[PDB]
C-alpha cells in the first residue's frame, strides 16, 4: 500500500519545500 | 527527532515545520 514515511533524501527534499526561505539545519544518518 | 517522528513513525504538517530555522 502507498508509504506514508519521508526517509533519507525525501525527508531532507520535504524539508527543502517546507521551510523555503527560512531555511534549515539536518543531519543525514547517512 | 524527524527521523524517528517522520521516517519510523509518520508526522503532520506543522511537526515537520517545527524542523525548519
Amino acid at each position: 500500500f502507498v508509504n506514508q514515511h519521508l526517509c533519507g533524501s525525501h525527508l531532507v527534499e520535504a524539508l527543502y519545500l517546507v521551510c523555503g526561505e527560512r531555511g534549515f539545519f539536518f543531519t543525514p544518518k547517512t | 527527532g524527524i527521523v524517528e517522528q517522520c521516517c519510523t513513525s509518520i508526522c503532520s504538517l506543522y511537526q515537520l515545520e517545527n524542523y525548519c530555522n
